[PDB]
């Protein structure tokens, strides 16, 4: 339709699209310690071989 | 109106029309996999020959289970395509800018 | 939705917004012209009649 808010603010569902392109920001806060990744890879190999 | 820039509903209509065709091979692939599984179960039951009435029951029970899981697998397959029609995400790997 | 192609209301609504600013001077011009017409009618009536 017509009669849009050309000057004031983003409103309605244009905020939702921000969620859809802010979720990528939440997906990169999931930090991890590298040395824990190497530790767990090592213990995984050892437990997978077995005897 | 005379129009000034190319419209965006044409791209969505064409894509939706081509996307609706994928339903066929997916429902073929499900039946193919079910048939292969029933085959492998029938191979696995060849070792129970010394017990009649137990090879039949184990075939019947595992076959019935495998067949009954077909409905739920097909419902999920259909839904994953509906998900593809509902929203056109152009921010992916595409001709951005072009 | 997502921004593939430039929309046409991005042009139409900015133009419609700037065009509305024209009402004011257009009505000023009409007031000025009525001022002159009243002036001239007063000149004609002053000059001729006693």
């Amino acid at each position: 339709g017509d009669q849009i808010d050309t000057y004031e603010l983003s409103g309605g569902a244009r905020i939702n699209r921000i969620f859809h392109e802010r979720f990528p920001f939440e997906l990169v806060k999931m930090e991890f310690d590298e040395k824990e990744l190497r530790r767990e890879i090592s213990y995984a190999i050892k437990n997978i071989h077995g005897i | 109106r005379t129009g000034l820039f190319t419209p965006d509903m044409a791209f969505e209509t064409i894509v939706k029309k081509q996307v609706k065709k994928i339903r066929e091979p997916c429902l073929k692939c499900v039946d193919m996999v079910i048939s292969e599984l029933i085959s492998t179960v029938r191979q696995c039951t060849k070792k129970l020959q010394q017990y009649p009435r137990l090879r039949e029951e184990m075939e019947r029970i595992v076959t019935t289970h495998i067949r009954e899981r077909e409905g739920r697998t097909k419902e999920q397959v259909m839904l994953l395509i509906d998900i593809e029609l509902a929203y056109m995400n152009t921010n992916h790997e595409d001709f951005i800018g072009f």
